[PDB]
């Protein structure tokens, strides 16, 4: 009864087929932003630096 | 020439005068004719700016009008300049 069970599993009777799906790699990346320079600036106006 | 080099050392040899320093437009000693060198330095550098400020002083009321000569007095001296565009002459005189 154990055979006949072995015989009764075919190959046209229970294929086997293989199957994944499409994985993409993992990818460990940096990125710093540092933002545009920040400059100090002096200037004085006086009635005459204008008129000049 | 004899005429600014022999005016300066009249004003100079001239009684109950401390001495005439001549100041370059960039705060520089073009001759310092003081007795001792501390109080030439400290004129080189602090009456210049004080010449500048006031300038702006007299501007300010009428851009046209320029300083032709200043004079402060103090206490116990008188401090007198005559600033011009390339150099510019101070002196110091002890009030009669």
């Amino acid at each position: 009864e154990e055979a006949i069970k072995q015989t009764l599993r075919n190959k046209f009777n229970y294929n086997t087929r293989e199957c994944q799906t499409i994985n993409p790699s993992i990818r460990e990346r940096g990125v710093s932003t540092e933002p545009p320079p920040s400059d100090t600036i002096c200037g004085n106006i006086t009635q005459w630096e204008i008129f000049d | 020439m004899s005429e600014v080099e022999d005016t300066l050392n009249r004003i100079k040899t001239h009684k109950t005068v401390l001495g005439y320093l001549i100041v370059n437009s960039e705060g520089g000693v073009v001759r310092g004719a003081f007795k001792d060198e501390e109080e030439s330095k400290n004129i080189a550098n602090s009456i210049p700016l004080l010449t500048k400020k006031a300038r702006s002083v007299v501007r300010d009321l009428d851009p046209t009008n320029d300083l032709v000569f200043l004079r402060i007095q103090t206490k116990l001296n008188e401090i007198m300049v005559a600033p011009d565009d390339e150099f510019s002459l101070i002196v110091i005189q002890t009030k009669g």
